[PDB]
C-alpha cells in the first residue's frame, strides 16, 4: 500500500518551535510553511530533519519560491550527505484548496511529494499530525490533487527515548506555578484511561459474543478467561510486608524534610522577630 | 572609503580604505581599531573569503555589502 | 474539566522567555554588567530542540569527533540557548580543525536564518569528546581564552557521545572560564584552576510540553509498570548525602544557604512521595480486584 512512512520525534519539535516563535513575534498566530527531508529506500520513506522554506504571498495566495530552496539545498548537503527532498509541512486543520494550490508547485519541484499536517488547535486523543500522499486524478477538467491518508510510525534511534525522558522529567514545573501534583497525577491518568478503554473494548466484544452479534470464536474467549483469572496479582504476605516497609520508609523520609522546612520557617520568624519587638 | 564591518556578535567597525590598498594593510588597520591579532582574522566579502595575496583593486561599492570578520575557533 | 486548566491560547512565563526584547538586549549589552566582576553568570538554560540536535550530530559523527555552533541570548544573570546548528568539519577522533568550509558555513547559515526570521546571534560552540569524559583540553582552554576575551558573551559546551549512549544519561557540560590573572579533582583535568563548571537547566514551551506529553503517552505499560524509587535508589542516596553536606555548611554559616538546602530537601521529599503515590495507585488499581 503506497509507501511506509517513518516519522521521527524531531520534525514535530521543529514545527512547534517555529509556531511558538512566530506566535510570540507577531502576537497573532499565523500559518507557517516548511519542508521535510529524509531517505527513500524502495517502498519505504523515512523523515530525518526539516528546515523552513521561505514563502511569498501574492494578493491572497501563497507561493513557494524556487531560488531560495535551490540555494539552501546545496548548503545542508555538506553536513547531511544521503538526505533528499520528500515534502513539506504546514499548520492548519482540514485540507483547504489553498493546500492544493501550494502543493501544485511542490509537485512541480518533486514528482510525488509527501504532506504533513500539524494542528495546534486539536481537541482529540489522536496524533495532531497526518501524512498525505499526492494522487493525480484522471477525470477530465480541473484535475485536483487528491490526498491519500497513510499510516505514520514512531521509528526512533537509540537516543530518542532517553532525551525525551530527560526533558520531560522537569518541564519547568516549579517555575510556572503549575503544581507538581497537576503534572504527576495527570501524566499517568491518561495511561490509566487508555487501559480502561482497552478493557472496555474487550468487555464489549465478550458481551457481543455472548449475545450473538459476532460468531462464536472459541479461541479468544479462552484468552479472556485466562486474563480474567490473573487479576489478583501477588496477594502473598511477603509482598504486603515489603509494601508496608516501603510505605514506612517513605514516611520517615518525608518526616525528615518536613522537619527542616518547619525549621527554616522557624529561623525566618526569629530573624524577623529580632528586629521588630527587640532592638538589635 | 567608508566601509562597514559587522561581526556575528554585534560589533560594528567603520573603516577608511584607499581603493588600491593591500589586504595586509586593511587587516593592520582593523587590528589597530579593534585589537585583532595580526594573523588570525578570517574576512568574508559577499559570502566569499578574501584572499590574502589578492590585494584589493576595485571597490565598486558605496555601503551595503559588508565584510564580516570571524576568529579562528578550533578544538581538540 | 478533567484537566481543569487545559489550554486554548493562555500561557505563562514559561512561554514568555521565547521573545526578543530589542531595547532590553541593547541596554544590557551597553551596560555590560558581567565585565565588572569575574563571578557572573552561573545559570545556563538550553532548550530541548538544541539538545536533541546536538545529540543526533554527535551520534552521526560516530567514533570520530564533530563540532558545531549554538544560538541564543543572555538575560540578566542567566544565559538562554535555544538553537543548535551543526558544521561540516572532519578529522581524527582526537583532533578537529575548522577549515574554510566551516568559515563559509556559519556566515551562510546565519544569513539564511536571518532571511527566515531568526533574530538570535552566536552564543557559543559544542564539541564532542568520544570517550574521554567532559573536560576542556589545552587547545580548548586557549580557544576559550581568546573567545571569551574578544567576544565577552560566550560559553563552551562539551558532551561525551559514547558514555551518554552506554550509560543512558546525557553528558551535557556547559563551561565558562576565568580570565587570565585571577588565580583563586583529577577528572576535570590539569587546568582545573583556569576553567570552571556551570549548572545546566532546560525549558520547553506550552505547545512543546503538550506535544511531548501526548507523544510520550504511548508508553503506558512502562508508565504504570516502572515502579520508580527502586531504580533511582543510588541517585536518592547521593542526593541525601549532598543534603547532609549542605546542611552542615549552612549550620557552619549560621555560626542564604539555608534556603537552598530547604529547596533541595523539598525536591527530594516531593520525588519520594511521588514514587510512593504511584506505588499506592498501582496497588489500588491492580491488587484490589477479584478479591
Amino acid at each position: 500500500g503506497s509507501v511506509s512512512v517513518a516519522l521521527h520525534p524531531l520534525v514535530i519539535l521543529n514545527i512547534s518551535d517555529h509556531w511558538i516563535r512566530m506566535r510570540s513575534q507577531e502576537g497573532r498566530p499565523v500559518q507557517v510553511i516548511g519542508a521535510l527531508i529524509g531517505k527513500q529506500e524502495g517502498r519505504n520513506i523515512e523523515v530525518m530533519n526539516s528546515f523552513e522554506l521561505l514563502s511569498h504571498t501574492v494578493e491572497e495566495k501563497i507561493i513557494i519560491d524556487k531560488e531560495y530552496y535551490y540555494t539552501k539545498e546545496e548548503q545542508f548537503k555538506q553536513v547531511f550527505k544521503e538526505l533528499e527532498f520528500l515534502g513539506w509541512y504546514t499548520t492548519g486543520g482540514p485540507p483547504d484548496p489553498s493546500d492544493i494550490h501550494v502543493h501544485k508547485q511542490v509537485c512541480e519541484i518533486i514528482e510525488s511529494p509527501l504532506f504533513l499536517k500539524l494542528n495546534p488547535m486539536t481537541k482529540h486523543t489522536d496524533l495532531p499530525v497526518s501524512v498525505f500522499e499526492s494522487v493525480i486524478d484522471i477525470i477530465n477538467g480541473e484535475a485536483t490533487m487528491l490526498f491519500a491518508e497513510l499510516t505514520y510510525t514512531l521509528a526512533t534511534e537509540e537516543a530518542e527515548r532517553i532525551g525525551v525522558d530527560h526533558v520531560a522529567r522537569m518541564t519547568a514545573t516549579g517555575s510556572g506555578e503549575n503544581s507538581t501534583v497537576a503534572e504527576h497525577l495527570i501524566a499517568q491518568h491518561s495511561a490509566i484511561k487508555m487501559l480502561h478503554s482497552r478493557v472496555k473494548l474487550i468487555l464489549e466484544y465478550v458481551k457481543a459474543s455472548e449475545a450473538g452479534e459476532v460468531p462464536f470464536n472459541h479461541e479468544i474467549l479462552r484468552e479472556a478467561y485466562a486474563l480474567c483469572h490473573c487479576l489478583p496479582v501477588l496477594s502473598t504476605d511477603k509482598f504486603k510486608t515489603d509494601f508496608y516497609d516501603q510505605c514506612n520508609d517513605v514516611g520517615l523520609m518525608a518526616y525528615l524534610g518536613t522537619i527542616t522546612k518547619t525549621c527554616n520557617t522557624m529561623n525566618q520568624f526569629v530573624n524577623k522577630f529580632n528586629v521588630l519587638y527587640d532592638r538589635q | 572609503m567608508l566601509i562597514k564591518v559587522k561581526t556575528l556578535t554585534g560589533k560594528e567597525i567603520e573603516i577608511d580604505i584607499e581603493p588600491t590598498d593591500k589586504v595586509e594593510r586593511i587587516k593592520e588597520r582593523v587590528e589597530e581599531k579593534e585589537g585583532i591579532p595580526p594573523q588570525q582574522q578570517r574576512l568574508i566579502y559577499s559570502g566569499k573569503q578574501m584572499n590574502d595575496e589578492k590585494t584589493a583593486a576595485d571597490y565598486k561599492i558605496l555601503g551595503g555589502s559588508v565584510l564580516h570578520l570571524v576568529l579562528a575557533l578550533r578544538g581538540g | 474539566t478533567w484537566e481543569l486548566a487545559n489550554n486554548m491560547q493562555e500561557a505563562q512565563s514559561i512561554d514568555e522567555i521565547y521573545k526578543y526584547d530589542k531595547k532590553q538586549q541593547q541596554e544590557i549589552l551597553a551596560a555590560k554588567p558581567w565585565t565588572k566582576d569575574h563571578h557572573y553568570f552561573k545559570y545556563c538554560k538550553i532548550s530541548a530542540l538544541a539538545l536533541l540536535k546536538m545529540v543526533m550530530h554527535a551520534r552521526s559523527g560516530g567514533n570520530l569527533a564533530v563540532m558545531g555552533l549554538m544560538l541564543g541570548k543572555v538575560d540578566g544573570e542567566t544565559m538562554i540557548i535555544m538553537d543548535s546548528f551543526a558544521l561540516p568539519v572532519e578529522g581524527t577522533e582526537t583532533r578537529v580543525n575548522a577549515q574554510a568550509a566551516a568559515y563559509e558555513y556559519m556566515a551562510a547559515y546565519i544569513e539564511n536564518a536571518k532571511q527566515v526570521g531568526r533574530l538570535e546571534n552566536a552564543i557559543g560552540w559544542y564539541h564532542s569528546h568520544p570517550g574521554y569524559g567532559c573536560w576542556l583540553s589545552g587547545i580548548n582552554v586557549s580557544t576559550q581564552m581568546l573567545n571569551q576575551q574578544f567576544q565577552e558573551p560566550f560559553v563552551a559546551v562539551v558532551i561525551d557521545p559514547t558514555r551518554t549512549i552506554s550509560a543512558g544519561k546525557v553528558n551535557l557540560g556547559a563551561f565558562r572560564t576565568y580570565p587570565k590573572g585571577y588565580k583563586p579533582i583529577e577528572d576535570f583535568g590539569v587546568h582545573c584552576k583556569q576553567y570552571y563548571a556551570l549548572e545546566v537547566s532546560y525549558f520547553k514551551s506550552s505547545l512543546d510540553r503538550k506535544l511531548l506529553e501526548l507523544l510520550w503517552n504511548k508508553y503506558w505499560v512502562n508508565t504504570l509498570s516502572s515502579s520508580s524509587l527502586l531504580t533511582n535508589a543510588d541517585y536518592t542516596t547521593g542526593q541525601v548525602f549532598d543534603l547532609s553536606e549542605k546542611l552542615e555548611q549552612s549550620e557552619a554559616q549560621l555560626g542564604d544557604k539555608l534556603a537552598k538546602a530547604t529547596r533541595d530537601s523539598c525536591k527530594t521529599t516531593i520525588e519520594a512521595i511521588h514514587g510512593l503515590m504511584s506505588q499506592v495507585i498501582k496497588d489500588k488499581l491492580f491488587n484490589q480486584i477479584n478479591i
